[PDB]
RNA sequence: GCCCGGAUAGCUCAGUCGGUAGAGCAGGGGAUUGAAAAUCCCCGUGUCCUUGGUUCGAUUCCGAGUCCGGGCACC
RNA sequence: CUCGAUGUCGGCUCGUCGCAUCCUGGGGCUGAAGAAGGUCCCAAGGGUUGGGCUGUUCGCCCAUUAAAGCGGCACGCGAGCUGGGUUCAGAACGUCGUGAGACAGUUCGGUCUCUAUCCGCCACGGGCGCAGGAGGCUUGAGGGGGGCUCUUCCUAGUACG
RNA sequence: AAGGUAGCGAAAUUCCUUGUCGGGUAAGUUCCGACCUGCACGAAAAGCGUAACGACCGGAGCGCUGUCUCGGCGAGGGACC
RNA sequence: AGUGGUAAAGGAUGUGGCGCCGCGAAGACAGCCAGGAGGUUGGCUUAGAAGCAGCCAUCCUUUAAAGAGUGCGUAAUAGC
């Protein structure tokens, strides 16, 4: 709102009456949140593959765990990759060529930036050193259990 | 594809000219420069067509999956019994009577083929019903 | 925007200009900057 | 004078007044810690207790041994060779240490701090 | 890096030359006991992993993703 | 073509061209505010670090870096080195073989020569000449050398906001 | 014909192998230690171990040193007149 | 165009050539002028369609001859 109306906007609110919902979501946002599988770190041939789906938060050797986002899907659904591995090593044989991925880094930030990403729950752990954001349910097939829809 | 229960392993090669020409429905996709083509880029078109048109009511046909192409080994050096089967395809080689429908009305059946063969495999042409034909 | 082929315009009224054996289409509208030659 | 590997002498919150550095922190092609300047290391020598460790840091070039000549012609050497260790920013790491005064340290300025703290004989 | 593989309920796991979805254990209701184990009937829960195609309809036959799959590698 | 003979690896040292250019810049484009990325076309100019382990070039890892490219030339280089290498006999076992002997299984050692003739390159001179015989100062067509780049600070957080 | 015991193991036998953990280490397919699903160990061509002794072969680390960051000048011998 | 002086897929208001289409001097097209007409005003959605928000509408009067409104759009609407 206050990126609209810049500053010069204000309205409150409270409420009418105890209502239902309605019958649609009020966000829910857009470009699904990329979530981990799992503990480890951040594997250059692991993020390399599935980079252009998007983009990423945390690096490498990064070694984050479940329910932990890691970037933002290309779409809205949401999904669970996972990488370290990055794999594998090594040789021999042989040599010499070739190809050498690279990667681009955050992205990184805000708080201030990445809080407001959130939706439905990915409470932004906070630390005296550092700011992540999981989602409300770390494992993939726990966050099913709760949705589980209709009707 | 489809050369199913064939009977034979392999034929050989030459080309040349044959005997496609007709119509069949009036949306119509002849070859013209080619050769055998890949039963498989075939269902390509037939894909690329399906899709196309509002995806449903159907289109013809045409040529078949008719020969057994092989490379025989995978890579070796050359001498094993030409043996192995492995691609198998049309052998339209003058510009062939290609037949498909659907009920698109238009250049709309256009694109269709466009892509469907642009795609393919050759240098073809496409049209309708322009001098009947007359049988026994 | 340029690629060493496709150009089939766009931009709805996208123009086909000629310019130096460049199949140059220029439009309103930057996305449609058509370089293929 | 100058090294790459190396066997470093230092005096702040060490684990040891030693570290091996591995280079030279400026123009990428190093070959030279030399007189103030900034590097890499990590720790050689030991270290009773101390939240030091056998880690790395990177620092500040001091003493050498073959020819600290300066803007004003002003020349020496000290038969020792070592630095402070650093903490990120620059910002020094112990609260002390054992040496002192001399231009070419200030000068390069940038750690003032050291600069009144080892003053005194020794 | 080519080459196969598995993806099915709460977790471990099969499918006429498609058209239907299952035991097991968790599990709550019993039969049972003196009460309980064990055992025997019953409930429930179904994304049949995401796409594109074939068909009247695909969890299944094909295309792609998907953890996953055994393997390729002297100058 | 080559078996009247063409030294195969790895590395060294001196490298030379190439662009599908990595850092460089010039750029239109953005889902481009700024910044920063990312998306193609132009252009090789210079530039295009140390170690670790591995006989391995490839590779993975440490530390940076503007950056730490792909590759052409018998995967450049023995008439210029090196020679761990895989590849003469040993002996080793692990493995086949009735065993003789063997395994592109492996591991310990394992006698790389070179007085240049030619054209070629690096230099330095002797000629004979650029139609008087001379001492010395020039101008260059044309050819050669070097054209990189950091980070900080300057206008810097008013551009975007 | 029974079907490998005891000890022993990624080893002068593990190709999947830079196996996996651990240690060493800024980093290590290198070796030491573990594990042991032993591509293909085993007692008699010995098996596990075993001090002293090896121009044994391999892995650390202190010491020292133009050896290495390029080396730089120097003397003696050919090279050259 | 230097094609001469190797190349395909395929792309195109290239160049020139057909053998063809628009000419209501009831004087043409790009360039011009002005009006861009009243029922056109939900059908849902109307927070808005009252052509310029989505599931089709395919009628009428009416003259510059008539847009069941091809298009810049938000809150309909209002303007091009």
């Amino acid at each position: 709102f206050m990126t609209m109306t810049s500053g010069t906007g204000l309205l409150y609110s409270t409420f009418s009456h105890y209502d239902d919902v309605r019958p649609g979501e009020v966000g829910q946002r857009q470009n699904g949140v990329l979530i981990s599988n799992g503990q480890g770190k951040a594997v250059a041939f692991a993020l390399f593959g599935l980079q252009d789906r998007g983009k990423l938060f945390l690096g490498h050797g990064a070694e984050v765990y479940e329910g932990q986002i890691i970037g933002i899907h290309s779409r809205s659904n949401d999904l669970t990759v996972n990488c370290l591995t990055g794999k594998k090593l090594t040789n021999m044989r042989a040599s010499g060529a070739d190809e050498a991925v690279v990667l681009v880094p955050p992205i990184r930030m805000t708080l201030e930036q990445a809080l407001e990403f959130i939706d439905d729950d990915e409470l932004v752990e906070v630390t005296p050193t550092s700011i992540r954001i999981r989602k409300r349910h770390l494992t993939e097939n726990d966050r099913r259990r709760a949705n589980r829809a209709p009707k | 594809r489809m050369k199913y229960r064939k009977q034979q392993r392999g034929r050989l090669k030459g080309a040349t000219k044959g005997g496609d020409y007709v119509a069949f429905g009036d949306y119509g996709l002849v070859a013209l420069e080619p050769a055998w083509i890949t039963a498989q880029q075939i269902e390509a078109a037939r894909v690329a067509m399906v899709r196309h048109f509002r995806r449903g009511g159907k289109i013809f046909i045409r040529i078949f999956p008719d020969k057994p192409y092989t490379k025989k080994p995978l890579e070796v050096r050359m001498g094993k019994g030409k043996g192995n089967v492995e691609g198998y395809v049309a052998v339209v080689k003058p510009g062939r009577v290609m037949f498909e429908v659907a009920g698109v009305t238009e250049e709309q059946a256009m694109e269709a083929l466009r892509i469907a063969g642009h795609k393919l495999p050759i240098k073809t042409k496409i049209v309708r019903r322009d001098a009947y034909d007359e049988a026994q | 925007m340029k690629v060493r082929a496709s150009v089939k315009r766009i931009c709805d009224k996208c123009k086909v200009i000629r310019r130096h054996g460049r199949v140059y289409v220029i439009c309103e509208n930057p996305k449609h900057k058509q370089r293929q030659g | 004078m100058i090294q790459p590997q190396t066997y470093l002498e230092v005096a702040d919150n060490t684990g040891a007044r030693k570290i091996m550095c591995i280079r030279v922190l400026k123009g990428s092609n190093a070959k030279y810690a030399t007189v103030g300047d900034v590097i890499v290391a990590s720790v050689k020598e030991a270290i009773p207790r101390g939240a030091v460790k056998e880690g790395d840091v990177v620092k500040a070039v001091v003493v050498r041994t073959k020819k600290e000549v300066k803007r004003p012609d002003g020349s020496a050497i000290r038969f020792d060779d070592n630095a402070a260790v650093i903490i990120n920013n620059q910002l020094e790491p112990r609260g002390t240490r054992v040496f002192g005064p001399v231009a070419r340290e200030l000068r390069e300025k940038g750690f003032m701090k050291i600069v009144s703290l080892a003053p005194e004989v020794l």
